[PDB]
């Protein structure tokens, strides 16, 4: 019990720690997307407006 | 996935170790006598050969 | 405040705009909602 | 609709919904936008349609344009009188023709139900109908189909696009339909080549009478090494070929 | 099978990046036989069907 | 010993290597605040935006 | 608007209109070449 | 314990008694008419797939 930051079911780490890569992680999100020409009149296409 | 640069818990530089003690390893020496050639006496950077994986290595079996 | 001749649907209501919305899909392809497509259906069986 | 900006250009904010005055921060319209909807953040053939395409694997990109013609040409009613199956088998050629993967009336008809002749019909119909039009087939189209049904390499299958390609250019197959040629170039290719394909197996995939795949053979016949690729490895010396 | 037509064969991870299907083509040896009460019999076979 | 006065804490702590797992429970992918934000046409109400 | 083949790793300039396929290989996985643009990293 | 093969079992002879079923109303269709039936075109493939 070293500060009071631990308590019920809490936990102190370490920031140097942190500094270094401790429990570093990446992450990944992919999104995806289509283009449908479904419809006559209707024809998506990807390019910047 | 690949040898941290220092260890966590002091900031001790570990990122060239990781090579001499694989070496050390193949020179028949247990992984405790390996650690103390290396100049590993706290447990804190023990902890940082001895439970690494090293990832890097397999993946690098797949082509860019 | 009620009647029992006022129980039978000589006139039928129709809700605001409000109520039902124009909803818009695929562009300006206004989606009915389901009550306007009754309210057609109503119309068209009114008139006939 | 600025109160004291009579016509400006109201801009739409995501944070609430709303459209803001561009230069008087006015909020016009309390929660109007409806931001997450907007900003992203007859029947018998259809079936009769993907049954077609699914029997040649075809892409559903192909069987939308195959739907959309049917819709199309179901409104037009200038060929009422056809059936529905044959109307579908013809959109289905124009789209796979349209989309640049065009496939052989023979390769319709042996999915189809109808004859090529219907096929055909159907197909000049409907081309009049619509009033479009289908780029004409070059040799290069059938080329990564025929060769692929065929297990010859990749190699084997350059080689007979190049041969087929050189000679519609050299002139060498006047006026005859290209996948005649096309059938003739990959029986030369395939000779020449490590894997032999016979006339009989070229005109089964090509669905071309090896009578016809002779007679355009032996227009390219005499002309067989300046349309070969330059860097060609093979086994069976192309200076030697039936 | 690709926009042309030609078939292929299927990786894992192509099916995963291009959100295919890993599916095998199904065949089976159908034989037909017809009768037409003339004391002839056709017997027919369609090899993977 | 006390990090922040250096003396010695009165209590011997237990301390030593113990495998700890990082969970997929982030605080950025869960904190969320709304203030008058993009309500519904039809129903007039709150709604992501 | 170089586009790298997931098979054999060719670079090829792909137009928007053109199809997208790599132009020897014949793969129909294609990767955006990394940004010119230059992004700094604070080593933290 | 049902694993993959006995579910997939389970569902493919659903999926096959579909279609024989449909090969059965196809070919009586032609077989009333009074012409032959081709057994490429009675067979739908999507029933299975
Ligand atoms: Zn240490
Ligand atoms: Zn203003
Ligand atoms: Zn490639």
């Amino acid at each position: 019990s070293y500060t009071g930051y631990n308590q019920e079911d809490s936990v102190i780490m370490n920031r140097s720690a942190v500094d270094r890569g401790f429990f570093r992680s990446v992450f990944y999100r992919s999104y995806k997307e289509q283009e449908s020409k479904k419809g006559f009149d209707q024809e998506e296409v990807f390019e910047k407006p | 996935m690949i040898i941290p640069v220092r260890c966590f818990t002091c900031g001790k530089i570990v990122g060239n170790k990781w090579e001499a003690y694989l070496g050390l390893l193949q020179a028949e020496y247990t992984e405790g006598d390996a650690l103390d050639a290396l100049g590993l006496k706290r447990y804190c950077c023990r902890r940082m050969l001895l439970a690494h994986v090293d990832l890097i290595e397999k993946l690098l079996n797949y082509a860019p | 405040y009620a009647r029992p001749e006022w129980m039978i649907v000589t006139v039928l209501p129709v809700p605001p705009l409000s109520v039902r919305p124009a909803v818009v899909m695929q562009g300006s392809a206004r989606n009915q909602d389901d009550l306007t497509h009754k309210l057609a259906d109503i119309v068209k069986i009114n008139n006939q | 609709t600025c109160p004291n900006h009579p016509d400006a250009i109201l801009v739409e904010d995501y944070r609430a919904g709303d459209m803001i005055c561009p230069e008087c921060g006015l909020v016009v319209g309390d929660r109007v936008i409806d931001v997450g909807s907007e900003w992203r953040t007859m029947m018998n053939a259809f079936k009769e349609i993907t049954t077609m395409a699914d029997r040649i694997n075809l892409p559903r990109n192909i069987v939308d344009r195959t739907n959309n013609l049917f819709k199309q040409v179901y409104e037009q009613k200038s060929l009422k009188g056809r059936a529905n199956d044959a109307i579908a088998s013809a959109c289905l050629y124009i789209a796979c023709r349209q989309e640049g993967v065009p496939r052989t009336f023979k390769e319709i008809c042996a999915v189809s139900r109808i004859s090529k002749k219907e096929i055909g019909r159907c197909f000049k119909l409907i081309l009049k109908a619509l009033e479009t039009s289908v780029d004409l087939i070059t040799t290069g189209d059938f080329m990564s189909r025929f060769c692929s049904n065929l297990c010859l390499p990749k190699q084997v299958q350059m080689a007979a696009t190049h041969i087929a390609r050189k000679a519609v250019e050299l002139d060498l197959v006047p006026g005859r339909s290209p996948i005649s040629v096309a059938a003739a170039a990959i029986y030369m290719a395939s000779q020449a080549s490590a894997e032999k394909r016979t006339q009989k197996e070229i005109g089964d995939i090509a669905g071309v009478a090896d009578v016809t795949i002779r007679q355009s053979y032996r227009l390219i016949y005499p002309r067989a090494p300046d349309l070969f690729p330059t860097d060609f490895k093979f086994d069976t010396p192309v200076d030697k070929l039936p | 099978w690709e926009r042309d037509g030609a078939p292929s064969p299927m990786m894992p991870n192509e099916a995963r990046l291009r959100n295919l299907t890993y599916s095998a083509p199904l065949y089976v040896d159908i034989t037909k036989t017809v009768i037409k009460e003339g004391e002839e019999q056709l017997q027919t076979q369609h090899q993977k069907t | 010993y006390n990090g922040f006065t250096g003396r010695k804490i009165t209590s011997q702590i237990f301390i030593g290597p113990t495998y700890y797992q990082r969970l997929k429970h982030m605080v950025d992918d869960k904190i969320h605040s709304r203030a008058r934000g993009p309500i519904q046409i039809l129903n007039r109400q709150p709604m992501e935006g | 608007m170089i586009y790298i083949c997931g098979e054999c790793h060719t670079e090829n300039e792909i137009k928007s209109r053109d199809p997208i396929r790599c132009r020897e290989c014949g793969y129909r996985i294609m990767y955006k070449k990394r940004t010119k643009r230059l992004v700094v990293f604070d080593a933290r | 314990l049902d694993l993959a093969g006995p579910l997939l079992a389970f569902l493919f002879r659903g999926m096959f008694k579909n279609l024989l079923k449909e090969v059965r109303i196809y070919a009586q269709k032609f077989i009333d008419r009074g012409k032959d039936f081709n057994l490429e075109l009675a067979i739908k493939t999507r029933i299975i797939s």
